[PDB]
């Protein structure tokens, strides 16, 4: 049993809180949908 | 059927992940599902396409999202983490170069359940979906989109 309930809309909202870097990385992904680091 | 952000739960019940209700199509991570057909209500919905390299799924129809990351403007992360409200986390993607191009990334690490939370641009349209990622020890996403 997997099911679905509503959480949202899907909308920006202006006072969200900021965070987080924004690294820039050499990556491979397989087959198998895997992401690896080159 | 409504558009929304949604909660993907299994059966005491645990939050698997989040997708993204838009055109009557559902769309989530293959990991979160597998592929597996999903109840909403009294109603059952049925997966249409998929694809375990690209870790995308859609249910009742062909996948509709095809917005994308401008690659210089913050974006917002619509977490649904399990047990929390729907919520808006602004940062800006740093990139994943591949040999088959750029993709963006977003460097934010939340439950497993959140994956296939929408990523959106400042006009509210999903660029992709949260949860197929890279350890670096943070763990950073792909901004993964389908076609359209």
């Amino acid at each position: 049993d997997m099911y679905i309930e509503r959480a949202g809309d899907i909308t920006w909202e202006k006072d969200a809180e900021v965070t987080g870097n924004s690294p820039r990385l050499d990556v491979a992904l397989d087959e198998s949908g895997d992401f690896s680091l080159v | 059927t409504t558009d929304g952000v949604y909660r993907v739960m299994t059966r005491g019940s645990t939050q698997v992940g989040v997708g993204v209700m838009q055109e009557g199509v559902f769309h989530t991570m293959w990991h979160v599902t597998k592929g597996a057909a999903l109840r909403s209500g009294e109603g059952r919905l049925d997966p249409y396409w998929g694809d375990v390299k690209q870790d995308l799924v859609s249910y009742c129809g062909p996948w509709k999202l095809d917005a994308a990351w401008d690659g210089l403007s913050e974006v917002q992360l619509l977490a649904v983490p399990p047990g929390e409200r729907a919520k808006n986390i602004q940062t800006l993607p740093g990139i994943f170069k591949t040999k088959d191009g750029d993709i963006g990334a977003v460097a934010l690490d939340y439950p497993a359940g959140t994956s296939g939370s929408p990523i959106l641009d400042k006009s509210g349209r999903v660029i992709g979906l949260y949860g197929n990622g890279v350890v670096i020890g943070s763990y950073v996403s792909a901004i993964t989109q389908g076609k359209r």
